[PDB]
RNA sequence: CGCUGAAAGCAUCUAAGCGGGAAGCCCGCCCCAAGAUGAGGCCUCCCACGGCAGCCGGUAAGGACCCGGGAAGACCA
RNA sequence: CGAUGUCGGCUCGUCGCAUCCUGGGGCUGAAGAAGGUCCCAAGGGUUGGGCUGUUCGCCCAUUAAAGCGGCACGCGAGCUG
RNA sequence: AAGUCUGGGCUAAGUGGUAAAGGAUGUGGCGCCGCGAAGACAGCCAGCUGGUCGAGUGGCGCCGCGCCGAAAAUGAUCGGGGCUUAAGCCCAGCGCCGAAGCUGCGGGUCUGGG
C-alpha cells in the first residue's frame, strides 16, 4: 500500500 | 377519503390531562363544492373545493363562468380532494372530530439557494488543521475515469423548501366549529398565513 | 404393469359425461369436473369408463395413467366420498367444533380457528380426533395437511397434530 | 439439506428424484437429503 | 432513363387481428407493411407504407417459457435505475406495449423510422377507434 | 415445505394441475411529472372583423409592460 | 516520460455479494434457551474511544452487528499533507 | 440485399447465445447379458422360498443432444428486435443475394507486336 511516488511533487518554475 | 382547505394561523400549547400539548391552529371552513369530478365525465372521483371569499372586482370572466354554473360566490382558492364526495353543498371542520388522525399538506418555508450543509446535512469541511476555503463545501462529487461522470440525483446545493410537503397522522386535538377552527397536534408545513390542506389520514 | 388401460368400475348410479378436455362426474354426493388432455380419449362403456392414449411415447404414457386415476378418483368421490382423520396427541391439546368451524387448542398462547372451505366438512368425535370429509380428493388431502401444519408432530415428544396411521418416530433427549 | 456438485445415493433407501430442473436426493433419513448445487 | 420515383399517394389503412399469433412472426410482417416494402414503387426515403391497426393485442401468443422468462428493461439514468419487467406482467398491465416494442425494434432507427412507428396503431381488446378511415382487413 | 399424481401396479412437490413461503420483488405511502412531440382530460370565457392553411390592420376573452410589495427570490420566475 | 500527481486521513458517495446484522429456510451429535453448518436474501443497518502517518493490527467500552471487496489500491482543477 | 425454401432427424435448455473434474431414472438411438405363462420385477398375505396378479422386468456398456457443477463489482442485451416440427443443431438438396474479384460498354497511359 505504501508504494513509492513516481512524480517529484511540484516545484515552482 | 375526506378533506378540507384551510390556512395555517399559528401555534400554541394547550393543556389536556396535566399535559402540555403543542398545537398548530388551522382555519379550515367553510369550503363550498364548486365542481364534482365524476368517472363518466372526468374518469376519476373528486370534489373541487373553493376557499376564502374574493372581491368580484378581481375575478375575470372565464373564472366568473365557472363559479356561476355552481351558484357559488367568487372564491380566492380552488383545490380538489381525491375520492371524497360530501353529501352537502358545503364542507366544514365538522367532518373532523377530536381524536381523529389527519394528513396536513402545505408549502414549506423557502430557503432559496441552500448550501450543501443546510440542504442535505453534509458535514462540510474542518474548521482548522489546514482546511482551505472548504469549510462548507461538499467534498468529492465522483470517482475518476470510471464512470467519468456524476450520477443523476447527486445531492448538491440549490433551491430548498417552498415545495409541497405533507406530514402525516396528526392528532386532532379539538375542533371549534363556531370559528371554523381546527387544532392539530404538532407541526405543519409552511408559514403562518399559508394555505394548507387537511385530509383524513392514510395511516392505520 | 399399467394404470391408464386398467378400466374404471362405475357404481350405480353415477353418470360420466365426456367433453373435449373435460369429463363431468355426477353422483349421490355431488358433481366434479375433471380436466383432461385433449390428446387422451375418454370412453363411455357399460358400467365402465376407459381412457385410451394415442401413442406409446413418453408424454402420452405419463398422461394416460394420470387421466385414468383422475377420473377414477372423481367416481369414488361422488359415490363413497373422501375423508382423512387427524389424531391429536399432547396433554393440553384438544380440538372442538364451533359451528362449521374447527377450533384447535394446541399449545399456543391463543387458540387457532380453521374455517372449512366449500365442499369440506369438519367433525369432532373425541376431543382428539378430527375428520375432514369432502367429495374432492385433492381438496380433502389439502385441508387435512393444512390442519396438521398448525402444529406438526414433535421430533422428541409424542405431541402435536398427527395423521391417522402415521408412525411416531422420535429422537432422544440428552 | 446438503448442497453439492456430487449428489449420490448414501443408503439403499435413498432415491434420486429430479424436480424443476434440479437433481435432488431424498430419503427416509433426513441427513441424506441432498440438492445439487 | 432514370428510376421512377413516386409522387405522394393516399396511404392504405389496414386491420390485423392478432389473436393467437406468434409475437415475433406477426411483428415481422407489421414492419414490412409499415415500410411499404410490399409496394412495387417502394422508396427508402419517404413514408409511403401503410397504416396498420391491430386488435386483440392482449391475445398475442408466444412459445417456450417466455411468459415468465422474457424480460423487458428500462434504465432511468439514476443509480440502481434498471427496472426489469417480465412478459407476463407486461401483458397484465400494458399489453399493447408487447407488440409495440417488438415492431419498434424491427423498424429502422432515425427520423423516418420513428415516423413509421407512429403509423402503428395497437389495441388490446377486439375494438379500435378508426372506423372513420375504414381500414382493410388483412389475413397474415 | 406440501396436496393431488403418472411415466415406473410401488414410490415420487411435477411430467397435467393446485397450495404454503422472505426485511427481498410488484403495488400500496410521500414528492416530481403530458417536451408522455404518444405534447392527455374536465369546467369556464371570447368569437362568426376590415384589405388585396398566406399577408397587413384594428379588436374580443385574456395577457404583458410599469408601480406598492412579499416567511417567494442571486437575476429570472 | 512535448507529465496519466503518487500512501493514509477528511468529505461525498455508488456498486458487487463469496452475508457481519436484521428477514426466510433445510440438516444437527437440534430437549428448552443458546450455538454449529449449509441454503435463500444486497432492503436497510454496520458505534465511540487509546496507540501508530499508517492502511492493517492490537486494545478499552458498547452493540442486532461492529462484513469483505470494486470503482485509476473511487475521489489533491474537492480539502489535508 | 436475397428462402418465413424442400426433404429426414435431434434438442425444451432461450441449450443455441462463454468454462473443468465430477455428479444425475433428462431425452432419443444402438448393444449386452440376468430373471419370467414351470407365473418373473412391483403391490399386498406367510416364512432367499410360498400364495392371486398376468405380463414383462432388472442390471452393464456404447452414441447423439441436453442438466447441474457456474460468484464481482455504472444498465442490461445472442449486434438488436425477436426466434421453439426454429429464425437452434445434424445430414441432404434447389434457388437467390452479395466486393473496387470476374463480365459487358466507353476512355487514359505505358509496354510489346502489326
Ligand atoms: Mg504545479
Ligand atoms: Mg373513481
Ligand atoms: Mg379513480
Ligand atoms: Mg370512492
Ligand atoms: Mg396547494
Ligand atoms: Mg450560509
Ligand atoms: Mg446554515
Ligand atoms: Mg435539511
Ligand atoms: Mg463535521
Ligand atoms: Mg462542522
Ligand atoms: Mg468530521
Ligand atoms: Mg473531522
Ligand atoms: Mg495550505
Ligand atoms: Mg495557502
Ligand atoms: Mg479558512
Ligand atoms: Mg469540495
Ligand atoms: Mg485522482
Ligand atoms: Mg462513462
Ligand atoms: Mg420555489
Ligand atoms: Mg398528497
Ligand atoms: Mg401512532
Ligand atoms: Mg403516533
Ligand atoms: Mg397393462
Ligand atoms: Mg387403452
Ligand atoms: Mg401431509
Ligand atoms: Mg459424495
Ligand atoms: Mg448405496
Ligand atoms: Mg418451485
Ligand atoms: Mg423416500
Ligand atoms: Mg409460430
Ligand atoms: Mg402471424
Ligand atoms: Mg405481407
Ligand atoms: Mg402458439
Ligand atoms: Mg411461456
Ligand atoms: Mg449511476
Ligand atoms: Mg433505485
Ligand atoms: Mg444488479
Ligand atoms: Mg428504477
Ligand atoms: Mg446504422
Ligand atoms: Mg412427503
Ligand atoms: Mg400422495
Ligand atoms: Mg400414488
Ligand atoms: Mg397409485
Ligand atoms: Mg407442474
Ligand atoms: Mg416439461
Ligand atoms: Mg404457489
Ligand atoms: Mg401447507
Ligand atoms: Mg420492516
Ligand atoms: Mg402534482
Ligand atoms: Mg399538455
Ligand atoms: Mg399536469
Ligand atoms: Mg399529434
Ligand atoms: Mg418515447
Ligand atoms: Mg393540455
Ligand atoms: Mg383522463
Ligand atoms: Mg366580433
Ligand atoms: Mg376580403
Ligand atoms: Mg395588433
Ligand atoms: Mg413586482
Ligand atoms: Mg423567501
Ligand atoms: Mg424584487
Ligand atoms: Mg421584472
Ligand atoms: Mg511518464
Ligand atoms: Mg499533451
Ligand atoms: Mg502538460
Ligand atoms: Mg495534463
Ligand atoms: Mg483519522
Ligand atoms: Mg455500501
Ligand atoms: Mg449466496
Ligand atoms: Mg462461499
Ligand atoms: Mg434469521
Ligand atoms: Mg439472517
Ligand atoms: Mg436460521
Ligand atoms: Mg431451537
Ligand atoms: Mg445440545
Ligand atoms: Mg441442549
Ligand atoms: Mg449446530
Ligand atoms: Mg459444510
Ligand atoms: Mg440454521
Ligand atoms: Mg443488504
Ligand atoms: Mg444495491
Ligand atoms: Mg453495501
Ligand atoms: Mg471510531
Ligand atoms: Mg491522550
Ligand atoms: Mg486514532
Ligand atoms: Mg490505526
Ligand atoms: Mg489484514
Ligand atoms: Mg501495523
Ligand atoms: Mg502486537
Ligand atoms: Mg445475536
Ligand atoms: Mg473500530
Ligand atoms: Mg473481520
Ligand atoms: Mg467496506
Ligand atoms: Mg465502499
Ligand atoms: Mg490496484
Ligand atoms: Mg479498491
Ligand atoms: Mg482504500
Ligand atoms: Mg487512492
Ligand atoms: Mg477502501
Ligand atoms: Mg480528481
Ligand atoms: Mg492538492
Ligand atoms: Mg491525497
Ligand atoms: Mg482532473
Ligand atoms: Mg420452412
Ligand atoms: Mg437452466
Ligand atoms: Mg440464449
Ligand atoms: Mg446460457
Ligand atoms: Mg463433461
Ligand atoms: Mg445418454
Ligand atoms: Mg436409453
Ligand atoms: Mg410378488
Ligand atoms: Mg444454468
Ligand atoms: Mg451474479
Ligand atoms: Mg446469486
Ligand atoms: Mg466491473
Ligand atoms: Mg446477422
Ligand atoms: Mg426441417
Ligand atoms: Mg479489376
Ligand atoms: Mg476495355
Ligand atoms: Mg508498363
Ligand atoms: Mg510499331
Ligand atoms: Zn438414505
Amino acid at each position: 500500500v505504501d508504494k513509492p511516488p513516481y512524480l517529484p511533487r511540484p516545484r515552482p518554475p | 377519503m375526506k378533506g378540507i382547505l384551510g390556512v395555517k394561523v399559528g401555534m400554541t400549547r394547550i393543556f389536556r390531562d396535566d399535559r402540555a400539548v403543542p398545537v398548530t391552529v388551522i382555519l379550515a371552513g367553510p369550503c363550498p363544492v364548486v365542481q364534482r369530478r365524476t368517472p363518466e365525465k372526468d374518469g376519476y372521483t373528486a370534489v373541487q373545493l373553493g376557499f376564502l371569499p374574493q372581491n368580484p372586482k378581481r375575478v375575470n370572466r372565464p373564472l366568473k363562468g365557472h363559479f356561476a354554473k355552481a351558484g357559488v360566490e367568487p372564491v380566492r382558492i380552488l383545490r380538489e380532494i381525491r375520492d371524497f364526495n360530501p353529501e352537502g353543498d358545503t364542507v366544514t371542520v365538522e367532518i373532523f372530530k377530536p381524536g381523529e388522525r389527519v394528513d396536513v399538506t402545505g408549502t414549506s418555508k423557502g430557503r432559496g439557494f441552500a448550501g450543501v450543509m443546510k440542504r442535505w446535512n453534509f458535514a462540510g469541511g474542518p474548521d482548522s488543521h489546514g482546511a482551505h476555503k472548504i469549510h462548507r463545501h461538499p467534498g468529492s462529487i465522483g470517482n475518476r475515469k470510471t464512470p467519468g461522470r456524476v450520477y443523476k440525483g447527486k445531492k448538491m446545493a440549490g433551491h430548498y423548501g417552498a415545495e409541497r410537503v405533507t406530514v402525516m397522522n396528526l392528532e386532532v386535538v379539538d375542533v371549534i366549529p363556531e370559528e371554523n377552527l381546527l387544532l392539530v397536534k404538532g407541526a405543519v408545513p409552511g408559514p403562518n398565513g399559508g394555505l394548507v390542506i387537511v385530509r383524513e389520514t392514510k395511516k392505520a | 404393469s399399467r394404470i391408464g388401460r386398467l378400466p374404471i368400475p362405475v357404481p350405480k348410479g353415477v353418470s360420466v359425461e365426456v367433453a373435449p378436455g373435460r369429463v363431468k362426474v355426477k353422483g349421490p354426493k355431488g358433481e366434479l369436473e375433471v380436466p383432461v388432455s385433449p390428446e387422451m380419449r375418454v370412453v363411455v362403456e357399460e358400467g365402465v369408463v376407459r381412457v385410451e392414449r394415442p401413442s406409446d411415447e413418453r408424454r402420452h404414457k405419463s398422461l394416460h395413467g394420470l387421466t385414468r386415476t383422475l377420473i377414477a378418483n372423481a367416481v369414488k368421490g361422488v359415490s363413497e366420498g373422501y375423508s382423512k382423520e387427524l389424531l391429536i396427541k399432547g396433554i393440553g391439546y384438544r380440538a372442538r367444533l364451533v359451528g362449521r368451524a374447527l377450533e384447535l387448542t394446541v399449545g399456543f398462547s391463543h387458540p387457532v380457528v380453521v374455517e372449512p372451505p366449500e365442499g369440506i366438512t369438519f367433525e369432532v368425535p373425541e376431543p382428539t380426533r378430527v375428520r375432514v370429509s369432502g367429495i374432492d380428493k385433492q381438496k380433502v388431502g389439502q385441508v387435512a395437511a393444512n390442519i396438521r401444519a398448525i402444529r406438526k408432530p414433535s421430533a422428541y415428544h409424542e405431541k402435536g397434530i398427527y395423521y391417522a396411521g402415521e408412525p411416531v418416530r422420535l429422537k432422544p433427549g440428552k | 439439506m446438503k448442497v453439492r456438485a456430487s449428489v449420490k445415493r448414501i443408503c439403499d433407501k435413498c432415491k434420486v428424484i429430479r424436480r424443476h430442473g434440479r437433481v435432488y436426493v431424498i430419503c427416509e433419513n433426513p441427513k441424506h437429503k441432498q440438492r445439487q448445487g | 432513363m432514370k428510376t421512377y420515383v413516386p409522387k405522394q399517394v393516399e396511404p392504405r389503412w389496414v386491420l390485423i387481428d392478432a389473436e393467437g399469433k406468434t409475437l415475433g412472426r406477426l411483428a415481422t410482417k407489421i414492419a414490412t407493411l409499415l415500410r411499404g416494402k410490399h409496394r412495387p414503387d417502394w422508396t427508402p426515403n419517404v413514408a409511403m407504407g401503410d397504416f396498420v391497426v391491430v386488435v386483440n393485442a392482449d391475445k398475442i401468443r408466444v412459445t417456450g417459457k417466455k411468459l415468465e422468462q422474457k424480460i423487458y428493461t428500462r434504465y432511468s439514468g439514476y443509480p440502481g435505475g434498471l427496472k426489469k419487467i417480465p412478459l407476463e406482467k407486461m401483458l397484465a398491465t400494458h399489453p399493447e406495449r408487447v407488440l409495440e416494442h417488438a415492431v419498434k425494434g424491427m423498424l429502422p432507427k432515425g427520423p423516418l423510422g420513428r415516423r413509421l412507428f407512429k403509423r402503428l396503431k395497437v389495441y388490446a381488446g377486439p375494438d379500435h377507434p378508426h372506423q372513420a378511415q375504414r381500414p382493410e382487413k388483412l389475413e397474415v
